[PDB]
């Protein structure tokens, strides 16, 4: 019953999404991956006879 | 038929009553009578604006 009784207001929503960075954070554990090499260099330091180190 | 008012949110139902609604059934004036005239006397544009107003 009423003036206009039904069809009544109804609630919408939109744009509905947003990536937020907010700063604060956690870290978890972590893991340590395996080691592995890069550029090396080897060599020889050598003297003579008589040179005193 | 019969015209509701207001408080029954101005419905028109079937049914009687007494407050019967009529109309003359005759044409009627339906516009601005004739526009006579108006007589103004010659004279420069603005003068002339004077006189009207």
């Amino acid at each position: 019953d009423g003036y206009r009784c039904g069809d009544k207001t109804a609630i919408k929503v939109s744009n509905f999404a947003y990536n937020l960075d907010p700063d604060s954070f956690k870290h978890g554990d972590v893991t340590q991956s395996d080691r592995q090499l890069v550029k090396t260099v080897v060599g020889w330091a050598v003297n003579d006879s008589d040179t005193p180190q | 038929w019969v015209i509701m008012g207001p408080g029954y949110n101005g419905e028109i139902k079937p049914g009687t009553a007494s407050n019967t609604w009529c109309y003359p059934t005759n044409p009627v004036t339906g516009e601005i009578p004739t526009l006579s005239a108006l007589d103004i006397p010659d004279g420069d544009e603005v003068d002339v604006q004077w006189r009207l107003v």
